[PDB]
């Protein structure tokens, strides 16, 4: 169950290997728009949170 | 049994597998965080 638009549910992702490749398998994606980065090379970077 | 103090809001979590005629030596230091 998702939260309201004003009470947007926030979660912090730290200390874990990010397989940004299973973000798929969920839908055809009405929108999958990435800003400032590319959808493919997300696996070529590492971040803090 | 596990009350150090109140008003704790740590989001980050961390490691496990606890540490422990019985001289237990240890050492602690910080280096640029």
């Amino acid at each position: 169950r998702f939260a309201s638009v004003y009470a947007w549910n926030r979660k912090r992702i730290s200390n874990c290997v990010a397989d940004y490749s299973v973000l798929y398998n969920f839908a055809p994606f009405f929108a999958f728009k990435c800003y400032g980065v590319s959808p493919t090379k997300l696996n070529d970077l590492c971040f803090t949170n | 049994f596990r009350v150090y103090s109140s008003a704790n809001n740590c989001t980050f979590e961390y490691v496990s597998q606890p540490f422990l005629k019985n001289l237990r030596e240890f050492v602690f230091k910080n280096i640029d965080g």
